[PDB]
C-alpha cells in the first residue's frame, strides 16, 4: 500500500495525500472544530457556518460556487461532527487546479450574504422542527448529552434552536475566524493526485489561512404514541489516542432483539463506548439483559476462535485505496487531525494480531464491569429498566 | 436481691446481650440506612421535565 506523505506549510496548513491508480479524487480540508469548541452563547455557529460555506465567496457571489464545482462534475459536500468539520470535493483529478482554489474560498474569504443568512436560519429551524423525526438521532444526542454533562461535549452539533434564531454575521465571523486556524487544518488528498503538485497549489491557494468527564446518568423520553422504542447504553470509550481502542473494536466485532448495533464513538481522550437497539415496548428489558450478559461474557466467554472471528470482520473493516477515494481522505484527515500521522494498515494488522483473548476479556473487564452507564430512552419505554436494575447486571 | 436473682435467673445474661444489641445497631443502622438512601439517591434526584411539542 502507498505510504501516505505529509508536509506543512507556513500557515501550518498540513498537506497530506494517498496516491492511487483511481481515476477520480477527493480533495477535502478537515478543520479541528466541532461543537465541542463552542461556549453554548454560539452551540449553532459551526453547523450555520456549514450550511452559508456554498452560497457564495466573493470570488464566487451567488451560485457561481456550486456552478463551477458544478460544471467541473465535481461532488461537494460538507459535514460536522461535535470535534471535526469536513469540507471535501470529488473530482476528475485533472481538475485539481480547479478543485483547491474553490475549496480555498470555502474555508477562507468565503462571504456570508445576510440575504443567505437568514434563509439558512429558516432552512436549519425547520429541518430541525422535523429533525426529530430521526429519532436514532435523538437517541444518540442525548446520549452524548446526559453523559458528558457540564461540558462542551454535551452541546449537539447542531445547537439550540434558541441559538439558532439568535445568530449574526458577528459571530458567524468570530467562529470562522477563531476556529479555522491554519496550524488546525489538514487540506487531505486521495487517488490521482501527486504531493509535489498538490502541495505547490498549497503553497499558491490556502497559504494565507491564519474539560471533559463522563457522567453516569439516564434520560426517558417517554412518549408512548410511537410504535418503537430506542435505547441506547454506553459506557466511557478510552479515547482516540488510547491504544487499547483496537482491543475494544474487536470485542464491538464480537457483539456484532433488534437492531442491535455496537458504537465505540471516540473524542480526544474521551468517548462512548456502547450498544443501541431498537424493541417493541414489551421486549426492551430481555433485550438489556442480552446485551448486559454479553459484554460480561467477553469478560468470559472469548473462545479463541470468537477472538479470531473479530479480528477477522475488524480486519475487513479497515479502510483503503479499495473503499475509494473519499473514504479514504475522510481517514487522511481524521488521522491528521486526531492521531497526527496517518496509521498506515500495516501497522493496524499488526495491533489486530497482537490482540489475543486474555488481553480482550482484561480490557473489557476495565470498561464494561463495575461502569454506571449512561442510558438513553425513546419511545414506549416503560418496561425499560430504571438504573440501579440497569448497572446490577448480578451476572 | 436474692429473690429477684432467681426469678429471673438470667438477668445478667441477657443485659450482656442487650448491650452487645445497642452497640450492634447502633452499627448497622446508619450503615443500612446509608445504602437505602444510595438506592433512593437515584429517584431522589430525578427531575422530569415537561416538553409537549
Amino acid at each position: 500500500v502507498p505510504e501516505t506523505q505529509v508536509s506543512i506549510l507556513d500557515n501550518g496548513l498540513r498537506v497530506a495525500s494517498e496516491q492511487s491508480s483511481h481515476a477520480t479524487c477527493t480533495v477535502g480540508v478537515w478543520i479541528d472544530a466541532g461543537s465541542r469548541y463552542e461556549t453554548e452563547k454560539n452551540n449553532g455557529a459551526g453547523y450555520f457556518l456549514e450550511h452559508l460555506a456554498f452560497k457564495g465567496t466573493k470570488n464566487r457571489p451567488g451560485n457561481a460556487l456550486e456552478k463551477e464545482v458544478e460544471s467541473i462534475g465535481a461532488h461537494l459536500n460538507a459535514y460536522s461532527t461535535r470535534e471535526h468539520t469536513a469540507y471535501l470535493i470529488k473530482a476528475l483529478s485533472k481538475d485539481l487546479p480547479k478543485v483547491v482554489e474553490l475549496l480555498a474560498d470555502i474555508v477562507q474569504n468565503s462571504s456570508l450574504e445576510d440575504s443567505q443568512i437568514e434563509k439558512e436560519r429558516d432552512v436549519i429551524l425547520r429541518e430541525m422542527q422535523e429533525n426529530d423525526a430521526s429519532m436514532q438521532n435523538v437517541v444518540f444526542d442525548y446520549l452524548h448529552a446526559t453523559a458528558f454533562q457540564g461540558t462542551p461535549l454535551a452541546q449537539a452539533v447542531e445547537g439550540p434552536s434558541e441559538n439558532v434564531r439568535r445568530l449574526s454575521r458577528t459571530d458567524l465571523t468570530d467562529y470562522l475566524n477563531r476556529h479555522y486556524k491554519a496550524p488546525r487544518m489538514v487540506l487531505a488528498a486521495a487517488g490521482g493526485v501527486e504531493h509535489q503538485q498538490l502541495l505547490d497549489l498549497a503553497q499558491k491557494h490556502l497559504s494565507s489561512v491564519s474539560p471533559c468527564r463522563f457522567t453516569g446518568s439516564e434520560i426517558r423520553h417517554r412518549d408512548d404514541a410511537l410504535p418503537l422504542a430506542h435505547v441506547a447504553i454506553a459506557v466511557e470509550g478510552p479515547g482516540w489516542a488510547n491504544p487499547d481502542n483496537v482491543t475494544l473494536q474487536v470485542a464491538n466485532a464480537i457483539i456484532g432483539c433488534q437492531s442491535f448495533q455496537t458504537f465505540n464513538i471516540s473524542y480526544s481522550d474521551t468517548g462512548l463506548l456502547g450498544a443501541h437497539f431498537v424493541c417493541d415496548a414489551m421486549s426492551i428489558d430481555d433485550m438489556v439483559f442480552f446485551l448486559q450478559g454479553q459484554w460480561m461474557r467477553l469478560c468470559t466467554s472469548a473462545t479463541e476462535s470468537e477472538v479470531t472471528r473479530g479480528k477477522n470482520i475488524l480486519r475487513n473493516a479497515l479502510v483503503s485505496h479499495l473503499d475509494g477515494t473519499t473514504p479514504v481522505c475522510e481517514d487522511i484527515g481524521r488521522s491528521l487531525l486526531t492521531y497526527g500521522r496517518r496509521i498506515p494498515l500495516a501497522e493496524w494488522e499488526s495491533r489486530i494480531q497482537e490482540v489475543d483473548a486474555q488481553m480482550l476479556r482484561d480490557i473489557c473487564s476495565k470498561y464494561f464491569y463495575d461502569q454506571c452507564p449512561a442510558v438513553a430512552g425513546y419511545g414506549p419505554i416503560e418496561q425499560l429498566p430504571d438504573y440501579n436494575r440497569i448497572r446490577s447486571g448480578m451476572f | 436481691t436474692f429473690l429477684r436473682w432467681a426469678s429471673e435467673p438470667e438477668h445478667d445474661h441477657r443485659k450482656r446481650m442487650g448491650l452487645k444489641m445497642l452497640l450492634m445497631m447502633g452499627l448497622l443502622l446508619p450503615l443500612t440506612y446509608a445504602m437505602k438512601r444510595h438506592k433512593w439517591s437515584v429517584l431522589k434526584s430525578r427531575k422530569l421535565a415537561y416538553r409537549p411539542p
